[PDB]
RNA sequence: AACGAGACUCUGGCAUGCUAACUAGUUACGCGACCCCCGAGCGGUCGGCGUCCCCCAACUUCUUAGAGGGACAAGUGGCGUUCAGCCACCCGAGAUUGAGCAAUAACAGGUCUGUGAUGCCCUUAGAUGUCGGGGCUGCACGCGCGCUACACUGACUGGCUCAGCGUGUGCCUACCCUACGCCGGCAGGCGCGGGUAACCCGUUGAACCCCAUUCGUGAUGGGGAUCGGGGAUUGCAAUUAUUCCCCAUGAACGAGGAAUUCCCAGUAAGUGCGGGUCAUAAGCUUGCGUUGAUUAAGUCCCUGCCCUUUGUACACACCGCCCG
């Protein structure tokens, strides 16, 4: 995600911006299993502000 | 070879056969390029050579082809004029009509003196442009 | 990727260092070892490759080190 | 031959420097003889590395220029392909030694420069180093070409191979060897 | 009292609002901003971002 | 060019012979990792610059007496 | 051969007479007042442009996975010098490329099928192959 | 001893080492199908061309992103007090690929029209707080940033062939990106389908460039200003022409005074594209690819800056100060 735009309010002084960056990361892990389970051990055992989406299926 | 004729007269505007048919034909006004390359292959002969080397036999079906436009089947999107406004036909016009039709249309819109006949006689810009830094002739 | 010049380079680079290839691994050392000496004389990027990819550019100017024009009156 | 390229057509042997000035600055030959006159893009990073690369492709850099041929390497080449083809039909050599004298009879012997004395204007005269030489002979006579076909009906390849008869045999009909002369008689009053 | 108050806002400058106080001029939208450009930056140390380039 | 070494690198360098003068050696490699084990270096370029510099030291040290 | 072997330049410029000789391909009659696309200024100086192009249109069918009306023109489409303003690219016409490809399928040479595009028939493919030879039995490659 | 410098963060450049992948590929067959004998042979087979078929196949080189390693003036030769360092060379990616962050003290610099930040003053019902219309585009003139041009190293018409950073409806309040089919010269219309996105648009089938015709040194077919008529799209509304398209009209301009700007390697220049604003619309700005030179390896001459020494009637600091 990039935003370029002023460094400035009010447009006056040398004309400068500024390049802010946001990077997301994506990764999945792949099981086949009963779905009980899964769901059991997933929801629990997560420190950190991380979010997790099950899928029923895909393959 | 072919040393027969050079320059020539057709109607209005003084044609040279230096120049090959269909660019020498341009000169005439109501006539561009790509409105000749049209009526020459509806004429159906060659644009390959000069206009020095048209017969007169060929150049007077040059000038019915051209002012019967659509009877001889070239479309009328692709005609000067369509409903002139009021006289009710698509038209064709050629060089000493045009000048004629052009400053009628000024005389009209004085007439009846909208916006654009006062921008005409007052000499500045009809369409929509900034004369604050356009111009000069005077500084 | 590339352009229709950058893709000669690529395709050239690759197909000597192919032939090399083939060489090192079913055929001896002396073999290819003459082969090298030949390639690498006249080096033009055969088996070895530019560092070398577009700066990336900064405002205050159309090109990466090129700038606007500065006017004082 | 078939252990050194030619040019595609155009041998680099029986071609000569016929100075020992101007060799190790002039060099076609050595190995540096090659199928095409292109670079992978190295050719400046030190002062030494400008030298080594070849005349011929040092010709067709120098050859594109003023703005709209900027960035045409490739059309560029189109050029001088033609150019030996036409300075072998029209004189009959190996037409590289042509190249090599038009380049060698270009090259200024003195030069001046300016030195600042009183806030006006005076000259002294210097010498000229042979990579100096080589560099304004490759741009002097392909500003003649440059400018000779910018009206007339010839092609610039047909005013390029002129160019260089024309300077490979002084007769003061090219671009190049007038203005040589130009900067020596400068050199000879204020010196 | 009165049978008119407003007139049609549906398109253009006037139809969005950012979030200042319904303040404008300073024309955003990017990627669901809705975010004045001022505070934004003052936004910068605040989630959603944090300056790295 | 430049690169003429700071303070920072030429203060522990000198502390880390005179501790540790036995576990040289005056190759580059073994050196460093030698640096990485007695010591915690933050950084790996810092890391690269200080065994550098024990090693141009340990040659000079091997003639007469060093003054710092 | 497969006709990945020879010289395009050639095979086009043989194709198109081909096509004209065995009464194949029925025409649109605007041939004579079409500018061909939204970029030129011109029409061509060409009479028999219509075989020509149709040439390009089923070669193109041989490598490529096969696409609509769309991608023909995309394949097609240039740049647009629009005077003082800057140049950009822009896309040509498509109401001739629509008449292009259902004259090759009036022949069978190509055929709408499945996952959204036309794709050349093999009697097609048999023809491309069958004068691509001819290529190499002319000159001699 | 401390702050700044450096260290640091991000980015580029080096991995057939490590980690693992039908929302990524490759290879291998199994293949069966199509194709042409095109080559040995006969058409089969062997070989060649892509696509469907692909797996319970094999692998991770290519693509993707994580953990690690690698470069240190390390080695050698000169030079230096032989110190700190500097120059050349081997290996090779050479000790500088480009950005982010940045001190003390100051300016009567900009911003009360970003702020439900804010003092004081003013105004507050005949309101400086709402609807309708007009204007910010009005021209005898002066200046700045740019765009397009003055042609043959070109224009024009066909043919061939290559890319990357991104972005996209389910959001603001009514709205996205588009394949495919049909109709139209074109702008465009119409019918269906996909896309929460390494999944669909898009194997982004882009331009310059490349290959073949035509024009001929002619203000020419170079240039496309001005201007007439007609057709579409957005919107509640398009007139002082919103934008887009078609035909016609065909100007200045044929390389530019005094002056002046910017730039050192994938850099300048040429050339296209995405994002931003956006109901409709970039000659702007911000990023990205593609083609890719000439010239330098220096100096204090001009302009300016840092350090020391010196002189001063200056300290509102030479734009200062001051005399008849």
């Amino acid at each position: 995600l990039r935003i370029t735009t002023r460094k400035t309010p009010c447009g006056e002084g040398s004309k400068t911006w500024d390049r802010f960056q946001m990077r997301i990361h994506k990764r999945l892990i792949d099981l086949h299993s009963p779905s009980e389970i899964v769901k059991q051990i997933t929801s629990i055992s997560i420190e950190p502000g991380v979010e997790v989406e099950v899928t029923i299926a895909d393959a | 070879p072919e040393k027969f004729q050079h320059i020539l007269r057709v109607l209005n505007t003084n044609i040279d056969g230096r120049r090959k048919i269909a660019f020498a034909i341009t000169a005439i006004k109501g006539v561009g390029r790509r409105y000749a390359h049209v009526v020459l292959r509806k004429a159906d002969i060659d644009l390959t050579k000069r206009a020095g080397e048209l017969t007169e036999d060929e150049v007077e079906r040059v000038i019915t082809i051209m002012q019967n436009p659509r009877q001889y089947k070239i479309p009328d999107w692709f005609l000067n004029r369509q409903k002139d406004v009021k006289d009710g036909k698509y038209s064709q016009v050629l060089a000493n009509g045009l000048d004629n039709k052009l400053r009628e249309d000024l005389e009209r819109l004085k007439k009846i003196r909208a916006h654009r006949g006062l921008r005409h006689f007052w000499g500045l810009r009809v369409r929509g442009q900034h004369t604050k830094t356009t111009g000069r002739r005077g500084r | 990727g590339g352009g229709h010049v950058a893709q000669i380079y690529a395709i050239r680079q690759s197909i000597s260092k192919a032939l090399v290839a083939y060489y090192q691994k079913y055929v001896d050392e002396a073999s290819k070892k003459e082969i090298k000496d030949i390639l690498i004389q006249y080096d033009r990027t055969l088996l070895v490759a530019d560092p070398r990819r577009c700066e990336s550019k900064k405002f205050g100017g159309p090109g990466a080190r090129a700038r606007y024009q500065k006017s004082y009156r | 031959t078939p252990d050194i390229k030619l040019f595609g057509k155009w041998s680099t042997d029986d071609v000569q420097i016929n100075d020992i000035s101007l060799q190790d600055y002039i060099a076609v030959k050595e190995k540096y003889a090659k199928y095409l006159p292109h670079s992978a893009g190295r050719y400046a990073a030190k002062r030494f590395r400008k030298a080594q690369c070849p005349i011929v492709e040092r010709l067709t850099n120098s050859m594109m220029m003023h703005g709209r041929n900027n960035g045409k390497k490739l059309m560029t080449v189109r050029i001088v392909k033609h150019a030996f083809e036409i300075i072998h039909l029209l004189t009959g050599e190996n037409p590289l030694q042509v190249l090599v004298n038009a380049i060698i009879n270009s090259g200024p012997r003195e030069d001046s420069t300016r030195i600042g004395r009183a806030g006006t204007v005076r000259r002294q005269a210097v010498d000229v180093s042979p990579l100096r030489r080589v560099n304004q002979a490759i741009w002097l006579l392909c500003t003649g070409a440059r400018e000779a076909a910018f009206r007339n009906i010839k092609t610039i390849a047909e005013c390029l191979a002129d160019e260089l008869i024309n300077a490979a045999k002084g007769s003061s009909n090219s671009y190049a060897i007038k203005k040589k002369d130009e900067l020596e008689r400068v050199a000879k009053s204020n010196r | 009292q009165q049978l008119y108050w407003s007139h049609p806002r549906k398109f253009g400058q006037g139809s969005r609002s950012c979030r200042v106080c319904s303040n404008r001029h300073g024309l955003i939208r990017k990627y669901g901003l809705n975010m004045c450009r001022q505070c934004f930056r003052q936004y910068a140390k605040d989630i959603g971002f944090i300056k790295l380039d | 060019m430049g690169r003429v070494r700071t303070k920072t690198v030429k203060k522990a360098a000198r502390v880390i012979i005179e501790k540790y003068y036995t576990r040289l050696g005056n190759d580059f490699h073994t050196n460093k990792r030698v640096c990485e084990e007695i010591a915690i270096i933050p950084s790996k370029k810092l890391r690269n610059k200080i065994a550098g510099y024990v090693t141009h030291l340990m040659k000079r040290i091997q003639r007469g007496p060093v003054r710092g | 051969v497969t006709v990945k072997d020879v010289n395009q330049q050639e095979f086009v410029r043989a194709l198109a007479a081909f096509l004209k000789k065995s009464g194949k391909l029925k025409v649109p009659e605007w041939v004579d007042t079409v500018k061909l696309a939204k970029h030129k200024e011109l029409a061509p100086y060409d009479e028999n442009w219509f075989y020509t192009r149709a040439a390009s249109t089923a070669r193109h069918l041989y490598l490529r996975g096969g696409a609509g009306v769309g991608s023909m023109t995309k394949i097609y489409g240039g740049r647009q010098r629009n005077g003082v303003m800057p140049s950009h690219f822009s896309r040509g016409s498509k109401s001739v490329a629509r008449r292009v490809l259902q004259a090759l399928e009036g022949l069978k040479m190509v055929e709408k099928d499945q996952d959204w595009g036309r794709k050349l028939t093999p009697q097609g493919q048999r023809d491309l192959d069958r004068i691509a030879g001819q290529v190499a039995a002319a000159k001699k490659k």
